[PDB]
Parts: C-alpha cells; sequence; structure tokens
C-alpha cells in the first residue's frame, strides 16, 4: 500500500522552530517530487513548496521564502520541512503530498498531516464549568444545558454525557485556541423543557495529557 | 500569484441532484493546469480531476472536470451522500500553486431557526477573576447565522469566539457556540448581558438576555 507516513503533533513557542518529516513507502517508484501543504483550523490550502528527492534541490511560495526549509533523505525515502520564526499564524496541519510527476502538478497521495500549534502554554487540566439557564420561558418546548471546558492545553479532551449513557441532542462544539494559548470548548445537550429539573445531567471531561478526569453535574 | 475564486461559497442540493461548481482564474491556465479536490473534516484532500479534465485513479465516473482559459467547472452528475464534502480547485501553471477557497457542498433541507440560549457565567468560574458568557444557536439552517453580544446595549466586539458543528448526518443543521470573555471587574460594572441573533429563519432577530445580579 502506498503511504506517506508523517511525524507527529508539536507545540511549539512563539520565534521558535518546528521540523516536521514525511516517509514515503510502498511505491515501486520513489516519487520525483514530495510537496508540503498547510492548512489553518477552518481555513483554505496554501502550498509551501516541494523537493526533489534525487537531486535534493527545493522549491518555495515566495511568501515562505527564507522561513521554509524542505530537505530530503533519498536513503531513508524521507523529506523535512522545517518552519522557522513561528508565530500564531503557523497554527495549521502541515501535509506532505507526492505529485503526478511535475513540480507544480496535481497531487495524488496525501500523509495523515502533522499539527503545528504555536502557543506558550504548558500542559494545564481544563476547569470545567456549568452552562445552565437562569430563565427559560414557557413558550420554550425545549431547554439546553452545557459545561463550558475552559482553559486546558494540549489537544484533545473528550468529553461524555451521564458517563456515555446520553449521546442524543448533545453537541460537543471544536474548541477555540484562546489569545492565552489555550483553549476552550463548549458542549451541551438539548432536552425537552420538562426534563429540566426532573432528570439528572453531569458531563464527564477527560483530558489524558494532565491526567484529569472531572465530572460536572450541571443544576441551574 | 495566480488567484483562484471558486463559485458559489456554499452549493446546497440534494442526493441524486446534479452540481456544478465553477473555479475562475484571475489569469489564464490553458486547458491542462488544473485539478480539483474533495476534502472531509479531519481528513486529507483526495484529488478528483487533473490536467482540468482527467480523472484521478479510482474516482467514480459521476466526477467530471471542463474549462479552458481562465474558467472551470466541476461536475457531479448525480449527488451521492458521500460527496457531501468542501472543495478546492488548484492551479498548477506557474509558481506559486495556488488554491481556490472552497466551496461547501451541503444537504439542502428547510428553512429552520435557530433555538436560542443565553448562559450566564457560574460563580466558581467568577472566583478565579474571569467571566465567560455563552450564546447556543441549536439546530438551524442556512448556515449562514450572525450572533451580536450587547453589554447595557454597547455592542461588543473583540472579545468574542465561536464554533460551529459540522452538518448534522440525520437532520441536516447545524449548531453555534459564541463565548464571550470578559475579566469579572468589567462583568461586574455591568448589568444587561444578551446575545441578539439573526438568520434566515427568524422573522426578525431574536435577542436572549439575563441581568447580572438576578444570574
Amino acid at each position: 500500500q502506498v503511504q506517506l507516513v508523517q511525524s507527529g503533533a508539536e507545540v511549539k513557542k512563539p520565534g521558535s522552530s518546528v521540523k516536521v518529516s514525511c516517509k514515503a513507502s510502498g511505491y515501486t517508484f520513489s516519487s520525483n517530487v514530495i510537496s508540503w501543504v498547510r492548512q489553518a483550523p477552518g481555513q483554505g490550502l496554501e502550498w509551501m513548496g516541494g523537493v526533489i528527492p534525487i537531486v535534493d534541490i527545493a522549491n518555495y511560495a515566495q511568501r515562505f521564502k527564507g522561513r521554509v526549509t524542505i530537505t530530503a533523505d533519498e536513503s531513508t525515502s524521507t523529506t523535512y520541512m522545517e518552519l522557522s520564526s513561528l508565530r500564531s499564524e503557523d497554527t495549521a496541519v502541515y501535509y506532505c503530498a507526492s505529485t503526478l510527476g511535475l513540480v507544480l502538478d496535481a497531487m495524488d497521495y496525501w500523509g495523515q498531516g502533522t499539527l503545528v500549534t504555536v502557543s506558550s502554554a504548558s500542559t494545564k487540566g481544563p476547569s470545567v464549568f456549568p452552562l445552565a439557564p437562569c430563565s427559560r420561558s414557557t413558550s420554550e418546548s425545549t431547554a439546553a444545558l452545557g459545561c463550558l471546558v475552559k482553559d486546558y492545553f494540549p489537544e484533545p479532551v473528550t468529553v461524555s454525557w451521564n458517563s456515555g449513557a446520553l449521546t442524543s441532542g448533545v453537541h460537543t462544539f471544536p474548541a477555540v485556541l484562546q489569545s492565552s494559548g489555550l483553549y476552550s470548548l463548549s458542549s451541551v445537550v438539548t432536552v425537552p423543557s420538562s426534563s429540566l429539573g426532573t432528570k439528572t445531567y453531569t458531563c464527564n471531561v477527560d483530558h489524558k495529557p494532565s491526567n484529569t478526569k472531572v465530572d460536572k453535574r450541571v443544576e441551574p | 500569484e495566480t488567484v483562484l475564486t471558486q463559485s458559489p461559497g456554499t452549493l446546497s442540493l440534494s442526493p441524486g441532484e446534479r452540481a456544478t461548481l465553477s473555479c475562475r482564474a484571475s489569469q489564464s491556465l490553458g486547458s491542462s493546469y488544473l485539478a480539483w479536490y474533495q476534502q472531509k473534516p479531519g481528513q486529507a484532500p483526495r484529488l478528483l480531476i487533473y490536467g482540468a479534465s482527467s480523472r484521478a485513479p479510482g474516482i467514480p465516473d459521476r466526477f467530471s472536470g471542463s474549462g479552458s482559459g481562465t474558467d472551470f467547472t466541476l461536475t457531479i452528475s448525480r449527488l451521492e451522500p458521500e460527496d457531501f464534502a468542501v472543495y478546492y480547485c488548484q492551479q498548477y501553471a506557474d509558481s506559486p500553486i495556488t488554491f481556490g477557497q472552497g466551496t461547501r457542498l451541503e444537504i439542502k433541507r428547510t428553512v429552520a431557526a435557530p433555538s436560542v440560549f443565553i448562559f450566564p457565567p457560574s460563580d466558581e468560574q467568577l472566583k478565579s477573576g474571569t467571566a465567560s458568557v455563552v450564546c447556543l444557536l441549536n439546530n438551524f439552517y442556512p448556515r449562514e447565522a450572525k450572533v451580536q453580544w450587547k453589554v447595557d446595549n454597547a455592542l461588543q466586539s473583540g472579545n468574542s469566539q465561536e464554533s460551529v458543528t459540522e452538518q448534522d448526518s440525520k437532520d441536516s443543521t447545524y449548531s453555534l457556540s459564541s463565548t464571550l470573555t470578559l475579566s469579572k471587574a468589567d462583568y461586574e460594572k455591568h448589568k444587561v448581558y444578551a446575545c441578539e441573533v439573526t438568520h434566515q429563519g427568524l422573522s426578525s432577530p431574536v435577542t436572549k438576555s439575563f441581568n447580572r445580579g438576578e444570574c
């Protein structure tokens, strides 16, 4: 199976530098060109450059010239993308991809991506706060409850409700990276208004990097 | 650099229908140097078309590409559920390679107004010097919605973040959460906290609010 396997997620402080690897295997003939393309969360695709492994000649998008270096180790069928002077705008998933033959070309095989997060944060478990209505009109057939999972690092957290017994009507939102460099996320459930105050709703938050497990019973 | 502009920004269709996606380049690309990709959440892009009109290996025949010069089209003759995704064009006529901004191909359904909820900050949070106020827009369609935060009728800006769920695989709606963040000091300076929601399903914007002190 033709495969491009990239190195794992990275966290780097602003001003620092990151190096991501991409190991090709299963090619009958090694690719002429490996390209690197990134994508900031929620945004579009941005081509960075490429390299021709057999001669180790890279080419670059001029907006990254002088900050990006792409290199090849033909002996291990690995290529590397190094990006220096990191800023918040560099937080993105970085992909390697082989091309149909040329440097300026379409890309047919892609690596799984490497998330690079530019943050000054250290590992930190979340604070878990209830989201509960203070009032709710009678003209409301549904009510909402939730929990705010705030100020943690790095991703991910896993949020369940009622120890996993409650899945219908749940929305766990994409986390946002705050200007503090910590993540925050909400998870909510909607219920019939008559269930509010007759049933118990507890959110369970698991954050493996900090070995944190928190249950929060949500009440007004 | 060559700029690629895709249209429409969002294409809303049903399975079985024909989808036409457009890419317009700021300069001629010839009849070759354009590719189309599909991307689903959490996955790498998948090549569909190269050389403007050639299907990539294993791509079904319902996908086709046409065009030359500045105007290119991707057609999906009969949509499958698995085709609802974001689509990008890519030009490679000269360096740097550039992509279009993407077209969101989503499932069309009847307009659905969001159910809107506001949540005051907890006393637990307040202990630590920060107050987060959260507004939930639940199960709405189409995707376009605007949240404005007001604090004693003062329109807020720069102190909120929001995120949106992927279109639901069963009911075809979206949900959105917005968080207003303020120091405890500022939070306590004010009384009325409101989130105003504008959406096609609402004859006029809906506001949910609370008063600090009663909540």
